[PDB]
């Protein structure tokens, strides 16, 4: 019943999100090497919105950091929402199932 | 739900409250002869007092004269 | 043993001791409880029902001995009862009483080959001279009178007072109905005890008495196909759901009313099946049996196992839960099946009596079971001792006359044989006096003067005792010429069985 | 667990705080007391009777025995160091504390400022240990020896260094780990992180803007966190970071060389904040 | 696989029937030291009969097993002879014990039982005495009479004889029992005994007040009576749920919508016709607002027995759903009044459509003269309606066992042996009953037994001993009176409860 | 399964009564020492007469059983004599035994100590005065309410619950034709006043709601409106969201309050009785802005209350704020505001002279325990009166009766002979076991003291007089003006023998191996 597949959809839904952080949080740790790795020897570049912004090597790091951070921060909001949209569906399971087949 | 009648109860509420106004007056007074504190919900955890209301408290008594005269002291 | 050793629970003290009084006191139980008496035995079943027998298997059935002694041989009495009725009371009892005469020749050390035989040799004699004892045989089976002598005696056989109606009514329940020429059956007489009425009030409906309430209206026809069904309707609907009542809230409106268009089709399918009652072991639906009484399908609400049972049997049925329109394999056989009340209950008939399908079912009126129980018990034992099969039963002395005659008899032998043999063959007709003694007792009076007497009355083939004061001082009853006969035939297993084991019983040591 | 064998431990106990000395013997003191008690007890004598005689008595006896005494010079470490010295070699452990007696009555001398030498609690001075070093790498401080350190772009050695607490989170509050975060999806967390990354740097800034050339940060337990790398935005504040430190020691330094809690960016204040005319790490040793 | 045989296990038997015996022994006379049963639950049982507490006593003996059924088979026939029939086969039990060990322990024991009760149940039914509606009485002064005479022992005042007349006529209008459970006896607070009633259908107790009580409907010269198993209230249907406020018609809607479904529930009965409506349950505060602004009477917290005693009268049925009902699952009188006797405000149900009901209202609204009246009166009943059912009619109180217990000993001579104690103390058996009222009456039961032998040997009309007079005489001219045949039941009840038993040493007992 | 023999069991039973009517003898009247309770659940406790401490104390046996039992009916209707029985009633039940020690029928000593109560009813039928009245049985009551209140929460009558006694019992009497009823008649403690703030309340006591005082307080007409429906948006004592989705809704709520409180105002107000009792808890926010409005408003109301009431009026209420009707209102003879106590808030109470279904008279006090102690006073004085209007008939009581009721009894014996001497002796003895047990709680050496009054009925008869109750140096009934209704001590006389006349019911002593389980 449709009231089981909403918290069923939501879950895999806000689960999409969070999956992908992970690799970008790996490149995060990829160019945290690298922006350790780079005085600047070429320009270093941020690129957030439409615009590319000049950037300085210094305020990227702590920036790609809390960018990792910020990412890694966010594999526990929807594991959060994970159990809260995974549960409301099991909740109603057995009745919704049970209500499809009476 | 039981009968407690007149002389029995007459010394268990006066040998309660007699043990009771004992060691306050061991206690009380100036020379009022001190008392040891016990805890026994803490190991014996202890003061020493000249107060009988730290006596009550620390060591829990049933007396219903004691009740009372825990409520009057 | 001395040792560790092996597995025994008989020999030294108990094969000689202790197993002939495990042979002794159920024996011992049973001596009043066999013929003419007034001795009544309560038992409470594993239900822990108080109830009243002088029969034995039914006491046996509960009784557990660690010896094999009193274990064994009540399959003899069984046995015996699946030859016949009562005379089973007597059958152990026979053996306890002979027994113990050996024991004693134990003391007296007779060795057991030497005790075995005489008996044996006389059990012969005794089986030798045993139709020289016919003093009648059973002239009309379709006779009430001709045949309530004997019916008589196994009641007797088990208790004094109500024998005679029954003899009576059992008759009268017509064993007529069959030839019993061979052809005889309880599957088609059955005792059906109505709670209610009198027991004098006890009728006998013949067609299957079913005190099951006649469901609804009465047969499609009188031929039934019938449905036997262990659970035809255990329902339709399943309401499990959000709730499982209503979540998505029209979802519960279809299945209740879904549900019984399916009771009506397994209904029409039962009238589509073609039965023409219908037979529930499980619940009747109301619905459906509206339906049953659209298509007018007589149903049973509630069918016994024992009801589906018979049910299964004598129709051919075959007592099946069915979630399905049903399928008729039960089918029919009785061609007239009928509402009775009896003690004013619905009585469920079936009736195709063709004096070889002829179905003579007793329904026994009573206002208490415990009562007409007790009563089945010799009932259970008139018909089947009426059942012999032979037309021609060579009547023998009734309630125990044959003894006496054969106890001069063997013994006078048990005199001309020689030897440790004699005491064999001489305790042998010595063991007779032990129900001449035993209902001696419940009659009021010592054996000597009933088997002096007995004795005094020699050859008879008639003058005996039981519960009687006849059975008292005379030491003479008519246990012949009053009506009081028996079938020669229960006599030779009454004599044979027992013996064998009292032979048997007592070679094994182990 | 026996009260009176509770007033035992109790009572050594104190005599290791009231001098660490003779608390073996203040167990030895005690007991020959309640021995010649039971024969008053035996006698009679009335606890309060018993009592007020004795404690009196030690006046009466303190006195007699104060002359026995020899008062010593406490203002001439020497005499310091020959009587403590004598009474260390009068005394279980010379070996270590006779060559720790120049430090021990030093740092002591240090903080005695009377002739008197007052009681010198030990108060000012910190015990202070190293994993190996030497008898000899044991020293006398006179400034705050620190556990570790903090330095991303992190400053090493700050002089005149006004020396910062921080009791307050520098990292923005910690949301979903550490930092400002909401998400079901990235629209979401691109819009907002805008929010969380330039404060905590002004958060930062300030610190440095308050005069801190040091920055005493406690626990990150005690603290919610500090994010390393708005840390390392603070490290090129080039303060001094001394970070996950204990309350005590933040208590210590609170109260030894006078670097006062932080809990805010106007909470820093000068009297907050410690000043140490060098602070540099050292690895030796 | 248990039993015994042997004199122990039948000496087992009688050590059962004594004990149980004396249990019952006064316990229907008026006097004796009770002990109220409280069982597991709690349940507390005074019950008068032993039979209910008898009900209560496990026996492990199933030969005293068999007078739990033999006394409840005396019983249920009845109501009475269950402590008698418990008083005589035991005491046939506490008789032969010995003569078994004397060795009439064959079959003659059950051999000579029959004809001993066959002697009496004949001698017994002969002596007994019938009456017509113009004979001796109106055939009412038979029933005054034996209501009188069941309202004689416990004396209560003397208008005993004025009550009998009251109790006579609804004894009448049913009489399709022995039983009284259809008219039965309210007592009803308020009133003096001296005016007493009887309803000819049922009545309640009380019902209770609520909002407009005085004016919801204490009388219908019919009513349509709503038999509810169940309430109706605001806990019943919610007065209390909340509610997300913005404008405060929320404030009014949540309030509003709840209100309703309590009266869907009346109207719906309300408008199923009923005018009555008993709920055996309270009503509560917002339903009963409906019932008072129905302006149709509605009854709460009314006796479900008088609600089931109803539908014996009323013809009605019990409502379980309050739910869209109907006029046949109503109920019917000719009057619905209601009107409060001392306190209880009490309906008044008659000019029922049927009766399977009176009721009798017993006034006074005194604990003291009223519960004796009704312990009497209900035996009244069964004397009155059984005196309706068998006019032929005997006298208790030794008004027969001496002369029967003569008549037996007078055969004794014949016979003598085992079974001439069977004549004899078959004989003996009978007077241990009055004996017990003796110590009822507070008389010695022995002279009086004796005399009363003798004035049954140079006497022999009714002459025995009387505990409503506390004298002795003859009782049927004492008007002590009994139908016949509740005697020849209670002694076909005896003599055979015993004769089974005493031929049982021999009992099987098997957990399998 | 094991069955104790007669006597045996009565044997069993006598070793009852005896300690549970003993707690009696040195509790009986002021001279006696009233009695205790402790709980398993930890609470020490005062207890009085029988009921109180026999229902608060449990009774183990069928007699301790019956004592609760056979107590009820007692202190139900006179309130005062309850403690009393039990003594007696225990008293004869020692007395039973020991004629069956000396070998008479249980049967036959309950037998004549039936009409052994009456030549005790007829002996007390003359005693005192069979008449009271209005201005008399005002000062009986006040005698009554003395010994009422000066023997129980305060020793001091205090005249107010003396006279409050008084009042309402016959504002239920004088309503009910010398009739009244305990139920009707209510004795109401709240603390926070004082046992010296004591209210003689004809009609129903709740605090008035104030969601505001400022936004006037009042009590308007003399009726009162008894509302399921709202007087003010209704609620039913339960959480009501009050947020608004917009900025802009939070504008018209407090409008829409006000536009329904001066439509409820304006609606109950033409149904009648500004004052209206709305069953409806409701915010206390808005429940002010009709008070800023008007008229307070009565919310978070019992659900009982509303009803309550209603059936106290007679009249019925308002289901529903769209019908309206005054009938449907309540019925106050007057509404007032009355502040209660002076540490807390203003009640509002409804005294009910247009009809009093219930009447639930009022007392505050400084502590809980004295103000029950209190309302132990009222209830049993207002019993007495509740018989004693119902019959005016008063009887010097306190042993005085005892001393004498035994003398008709005890000299009616050899009089009766046979058993019933016997049973009019073991009978009448009983009756002076109470002035006995009375100088025995005294201070008092009871046969000592029993033998005066003694003389005196030898000397006199029924003393008017008797010995001291309040154990004073005079020994009257009348200078001790100790009488009791004449009811009442007949109405305790039917208890005594009653539980004797129970405990020998049936022959049945035996149990399943239930008994009391």
């Amino acid at each position: 019943v449709e009231k089981y597949q909403q918290l069923q959809k939501d879950l895999s839904k806000s689960m999409s999100g969070r999956q992908k952080l992970e690799a970008q949080l790996t490149e995060n740790n990829i160019v945290k090497e690298e922006l350790a790795l780079l005085d600047g020897s070429n320009v270093v570049f941020k690129l957030l919105g439409p615009v590319l912004v000049k950037q300085e090597l210094g305020e990227a790091r702590a920036t790609v950091g809390k960018r990792l951070d910020y990412i890694t921060a966010e594999i526990k909001r929807y594991e959060s929402q994970l159990r809260d949209l995974e549960r409301q569906s099991e909740q109603q399971r057995e009745t919704l199932a049970q209500l499809q087949q009476e | 739900a039981d009968e407690e009648r007149a002389e029995t109860a007459r010394l268990t509420s006066f040998i309660g409250a007699i043990a009771i106004g004992d060691l306050v007056k061991s206690t009380l007074g100036p020379k009022g002869m001190d008392k040891i504190l016990l805890s026994s919900g803490r190991d014996a955890s202890l003061m020493v007092t000249n107060d009988g209301a730290t006596i009550l408290k620390n060591i829990g008594v049933d007396n219903p004269a004691a009740k009372v005269l825990v409520d009057m002291s | 043993m001395l040792k560790e050793g092996a597995k025994h629970f008989s020999g030294l003290e108990e094969a000689v001791y202790r197993n002939i009084q495990a042979c002794k006191e159920l024996a011992q139980t049973t001596r009043t409880a066999y013929g003419p008496n007034g001795m009544n035995k309560m038992v409470i079943n594993h239900l822990e029902k108080l109830f009243v027998t002088n029969d034995a298997a039914t006491i046996l059935r509960e009784l557990e001995v660690q010896h094999p002694a009193a274990k064994m041989i009540v399959m003899a009495s069984h046995m015996q009862e699946q030859e016949v009725g009562d005379g089973t009371n007597f059958v152990l009892v026979f053996a306890g009483a002979l027994l113990e005469l050996a024991e004693e020749l134990l003391r007296i050390g007779l060795s057991v080959s030497e005790v075995i035989e005489g008996y044996e040799i006389a059990c012969r004699k005794a089986h030798e001279i045993l139709p020289n004892l016919v003093c009648c045989s059973a002239k009309n089976l379709r006779d009430i009178d001709e045949v309530s002598s004997l019916l008589r005696t196994s009641i007797m056989s088990k208790q004094y007072g109500n024998e005679v109606f029954l003899a009576k009514l059992i008759a009268q329940a017509c064993v007529s109905i069959f030839p019993d020429s061979g052809h005889f059956n309880v599957d088609n007489i059955r005792v059906c005890k109505i709670l209610g009425s009198g027991i004098s009030s006890s009728s006998v409906l013949h067609g299957m008495v079913f005190k099951k309430e006649t469901e609804g209206d009465v047969t499609s026809v009188k031929d039934a196909k019938i449905a036997v069904y262990s659970c035809p309707f255990d329902g339709m609907i399943t309401e499990t759901k959000g709730t499982v009542l209503i979540k998505t809230a029209e979802e519960l409106m279809n299945f209740s009313k879904g549900e019984e268009n399916l009771m009506d089709a397994q209904v029409k399918a039962i009238a589509d099946t073609g039965a023409n009652v219908v037979v529930t072991g499980g619940k009747v639906a109301d619905m459906a049996l509206h339906y049953a009484n659209k298509y007018n399908i007589m149903l049973v609400r509630l069918n016994s196992k024992w009801d589906l049972r018979r049910l299964c049997k004598t129709v051919g049925a075959t007592a099946l839960p069915r979630l399905t329109p049903p399928v008729l394999e039960e089918m029919g056989h009785c061609d007239s099946v009928y509402l009775s009340e009896v003690g004013d209950t619905q009585v469920v008939v079936f009736k195709h009596e063709k004096e070889d399908g002829a179905i003579s079912t007793i329904v026994l009126r009573g206002s208490t079971d415990n009562l007409m129980d007790d009563i089945e018990r010799a009932v259970d034992d008139g018909v089947n001792t009426f059942k012999v099969l032979t037309r021609d039963k060579r009547l023998v002395p009734g309630g125990g006359a044959t003894e006496i005659e054969l106890a001069k008899q063997i013994t006078s032998y048990g005199e001309t044989c020689p030897g440790l043999e004699q005491y064999a063959i001489k305790k042998f007709a010595e063991a007779f006096e032990a129900i001449p003694r035993a209902l001696a007792e419940n009659s009021g009076v010592k054996a000597n003067e009933v088997i002096s007497k007995l004795y005094a009355v020699h050859q008879e083939g008639n003058k005996n005792v039981g519960l009687d004061i006849e059975a008292e001082v005379p030491a003479v009853k008519d246990m012949l010429e009053a009506g009081i006969l028996d079938t020669y035939l229960g006599k030779y297993w009454a004599i044979k069985l027992a013996t064998n084991a009292a032979v048997t019983v007592l070679r094994v040591d182990q | 667990l026996h009260p009176a064998a509770r007033m035992l431990v109790e009572l050594s106990k104190a005599q290791d705080i009231e001098a660490g000395d003779g608390t073996t013997s203040v167990v030895i003191i005690a007991g020959s007391l309640l021995d010649s008690c039971t024969k008053l007890l035996q006698k009679g004598i009335h606890p309060t009777i018993i009592s007020e005689s004795f404690q009196k008595a030690l006046e009466k006896g303190i006195e007699i025995l104060t002359d026995m005494s020899r008062p010593v010079e406490l203002s001439d470490r020497e005499t310091l160091l020959n009587s403590a010295t004598t009474s260390l070699n009068s005394k279980v452990v010379s070996q270590y504390s006779s060559l720790l007696s120049p430090m021990s009555v030093n740092a002591v001398m240090k903080v005695i400022d009377p002739a008197t030498a007052t009681s010198v609690d030990l108060r000012d001075i910190k015990i202070v240990k190293k994993l190996g070093g030497t008898i000899d790498d044991c020293e006398l401080v006179e400034g705050l020896v620190l556990t570790q350190k903090v330095s991303n772009s992190g400053i090493t050695r700050v002089e005149k260094a006004k020396i910062g607490l921080i009791q307050f989170c520098l990292s923005a509050p910690k949301t979903d780990m550490d930092n400002q975060i909401v998400v079901s999806d990235y629209a979401q967390m691109d819009r907002v992180l805008r929010e969380e990354r330039a404060y905590i740097l002004n958060l930062v800034k300030q610190i440095k803007k308050t005069g801190c050339n040091v920055l005493l940060i406690q626990k990150s337990i005690l603290r919610d966190a500090l994010s390393d790398l708005a840390l390392h935005f603070l490290n090129k504040m080039k303060i001094m970071v001394i970070k996950d430190i204990e309350r005590e020691d933040i208590e210590f330094i609170c109260k030894t060389i006078g670097t006062k809690p932080v809990a805010h960016i106007d909470q820093f204040t000068a009297d907050m904040l410690g000043s140490a005319e060098l602070a540099e790490e050292v690895n030796l040793n | 696989t248990d039993s015994s045989q042997g004199i122990p296990q039948l000496v087992s038997n009688i050590s059962a029937c004594q004990v149980i015996a004396e249990a019952v022994r006064t316990t229907l006379g008026p006097r004796g030291m009770d002990k109220l049963i409280v069982d597991g639950r709690g349940k507390a049982t005074i019950s008068n009969d032993g039979a209910t507490i008898l009900k209560l006593l496990d026996v492990v003996h199933p030969a005293a097993k068999t007078l739990v059924d033999i006394a409840k088979s005396q019983d249920a026939e009845v109501g009475d002879g269950t402590t008698s029939v418990t008083l005589l086969a035991a005491e046939f039990l506490k008789q032969v014990k010995p003569y078994v060990e004397e060795g009439l322990h064959p079959q003659i024991i059950i051999r000579a039982f029959r004809t001993a009760t066959q002697l009496a149940v004949n001698k017994i039914k002969e002596i007994a005495v019938t009456v017509k509606k113009a004979d001796k009485v109106e055939q009412r002064k038979l029933l005054e009479k034996c209501a009188m005479t069941a309202l004689s022992s416990k004396l209560i005042s003397q208008q005993k004889a004025f009550f009998a007349k009251m109790v006579v006529d609804a004894v009448m209008m049913l009489d399709d029992l022995l039983q009284l459970k259809m008219i039965g006896i309210k007592k009803v607070q308020g009133g003096a005994l001296e005016d007493s009633q009887l309803v000819a259908g049922v009545a309640f107790k009380k019902t209770f007040s609520y909002a407009g009580f005085e004016m919801q409907p204490k009388k219908y010269h019919n009513p349509k009576i709503a038999l509810l198993n169940v309430e109706l209230e605001l806990k019943a249907e919610k007065d209390n749920a909340e509610i997300r406020v913005h404008t405060v018609e929320d404030y009014q809607a949540i309030v509003d919508a709840e209100w309703n479904i309590l009266y869907d529930k009346l109207e719906k009965i309300h408008h199923s016709g009923a005018k009555v409506v008993l709920s055996k349950l309270p009503i509560g505060d917002v339903a009963t607002q409906y019932f008072a602004d129905r302006d149709m009477f509605c009854a709460g917290r009314v006796p479900e027995e008088d609600l089931k005693r109803t539908m014996m009268a009323c013809g009605g049925s019990i409502q379980t759903s309050v739910n869209a009902l109907s006029a046949d699952v109503l109920g019917r009188c000719q009057v619905f009044e209601e009107t409060q006797i001392g306190g209880e405000r009490y309906n008044f149900f008659t000019g029922c459509p049927k009766a399977k009901t009176c009721t009798f209202i017993l006034r006074g609204g005194a604990e003291q003269f009223m519960e004796e009246t009704e312990r009497s009166l209900h035996d009244a009943i069964m004397i009155v309606r059984r005196a309706i059912k068998n006019d032929s009619v005997v006298a208790g109180g030794g008004a027969i066992e001496m002369e029967l217990s003569k008549y037996l000993r007078d055969y004794s001579r014949t016979i003598p042996g085992k079974q001439q104690l069977l004549i004899g103390a078959y004989a003996k058996a009978l007077e241990i009953i009055p004996r017990q009222l003796c110590d009822n009456a507070g008389f010695d039961a022995t002279n009086i037994l004796n005399k009363l032998r003798a004035r049954h040997a140079q006497g022999g009309t009714w002459y025995g001993v009387d505990i409503n007079n506390e004298d002795i005489a003859d009782n049927f001219e004492a008007f002590v009176w009994e139908p016949a045949m509740v005697r020849i039941n209670a002694l076909t009840a005896a003599s055979e409860a015993a004769c089974l038993i005493v031929s049982v040493d021999e009992t099987i007992k098997n957990p399998r | 399964k094991s069955r104790l023999m007669g006597l045996e069991a009565l044997k069993s039973h006598i070793m009852a009564a005896k300690a549970v009517a003993n707690t009696m003898r040195t509790s009986l009247g002021p001279n006696g020492l009233d009695k205790m309770m402790v709980d398993k659940d930890g609470d020490v406790t005062v207890t009085n007469d029988g009921a109180t401490i026999l229902s608060m104390m449990d009774v183990d046996h069928q007699i301790a059983k019956l004592m609760v039992e056979l107590s009820k009916s007692q202190d139900d209707e006179i309130g005062d004599g309850t403690t009393g029985v039990v003594v007696l009633a225990g008293a004869l039940l020692e007395e039973a035994e020991q004629l069956l020690d000396r070998g008479i029928h249980p049967i036959r000593i309950a037998d004549g100590y039936e009409q052994a109560a009456r030549v005790a009813i007829e002996h007390l039928d003359k005693i005192s005065d069979s008449v009271l009245v209005d201005i008399k049985d005002t000062e009986p009551l006040i005698q009554t309410a003395k010994t009422t209140l000066g023997s129980k929460v305060v020793n001091s009558c205090h005249r107010q619950m003396a006279e409050i006694a008084v009042n309402a019992v016959l504002t239920v009497a004088d309503m009910e034709r010398r009739d009244v009823d305990f139920e009707l008649i209510k004795v109401e403690g709240k603390v926070g006043g004082r046992l010296e703030d004591t209210k003689l309340i004809k009609g129903v006591i709740v605090d008035k709601d104030f969601s505001h005082p400022q936004m006037p307080k009042k009590v308007e007409d003399a009726k009162i409106a008894i509302l399921t429906c709202p007087f003010e948006p209704p609620k039913p004592k339960t959480k009501h969201k009050l947020d608004v989705t917009s900025v802009e809704d939070y504008k018209a709520l407090q409008k829409y309050e006000k536009e329904k409180f001066e439509e409820m105002i304006q609606q109950i107000k033409e149904t009648g009785a500004n004052l209206a009792i709305c069953q409806w808890g409701f915010d206390d926010e808005a429940n002010h802005l009709l008070l800023q409005n008007n008229l307070p408003a009565v919310r978070w109301v019992g659900g009982p209350e509303i009803e309550l009431i209603a059936i106290a009026t007679g009249g019925r209420i308002v289901p529903r704020f769209s019908e309206l009707t005054a009938e449907k209102l309540g019925f106050a003879g007057l509404v007032q505001e009355i502040s209660f106590g002076t540490t807390k808030d203003k009640m509002l109470v409804i005294e009910q002279c247009k009809n009093s279904r219930a009447v639930t008279i009022f007392i505050r006090g400084g502590n809980k325990m004295i103000i029950e102690e209190a309302k132990r006073s009222l209830h049993d004085a207002l019993c007495v009166i509740r018989n004693l209007i119902r019959d005016n008939r008063v009887v010097y009581g306190g042993g005085a009766a005892e001393i004498s009721c035994a003398l008709a009894v005890s000299q009616e014996a050899d009089k009766c002979p046979t058993l019933e001497q016997y049973a009019m002796r073991a009978f009448a003895d009983a009756l002076e076991v109470i002035p006995m047990a009375l100088s025995e709680n005294s201070g008092m050496n009871p046969i000592q003291t029993m033998t005066e009054v003694r003389a005196r009925q030898v000397k006199e008869m029924n003393p008017a007089l008797g010995i001291d109750c309040l154990h004073k140096g005079t020994n009257d009934m009348k200078q001790q003006h100790v009488i009791e209704t004449l009811i009442g001590k007949k109405q305790q006389i039917s208890l005594a023998t009653q539980m004797v006349r129970m405990i020998l019911k049936i022959d049945d002593i035996r149990k399943p191996g239930e008994s009391e389980e």
